[PDB]
């Protein structure tokens, strides 16, 4: 078992593990759907329109 | 404007109202989402300052 799984090391129980050898959780990129339109609400508000909701 | 009124005793208001266009468009695109767009043409509620 050890051969099959354990990482080959020059030192049992190292005091610190390199970033390469530690399991890193890598989530997928997070997409966001921006609700507002930046310019449109400026144009409407300057007109006199009073937005809500 | 310069209204001329009869001089009664007790203090009174004038309550002048300018007839304007005020409307609203209510758009509800998604289940549970309602947004409204107000507009009052001659006497606008909001402007660049607001």
């Amino acid at each position: 078992q050890a051969a099959v799984t354990s990482t080959p090391r020059a030192k049992l129980n190292p005091r610190n593990w390199p970033s390469t050898l530690v399991y890193q959780e890598i989530p997928g990129p997070t997409t966001v759907l921006l609700p507002r339109d930046a310019l449109a609400e400026v144009r409407m508000t300057n007109s006199g329109v009073q937005l809500a909701g | 404007m310069t209204f001329e009124v009869d001089p009664m005793d007790e203090p009174t208001l004038l309550y002048l109202l300018f007839e304007v266009f005020d409307v609203v468009r209510v758009h509800q695109p998604h289940r549970g989402v309602i947004e409204a767009v107000y507009l009052r043409t001659p006497f606008s509620a909001g402007n660049a300052t607001t």
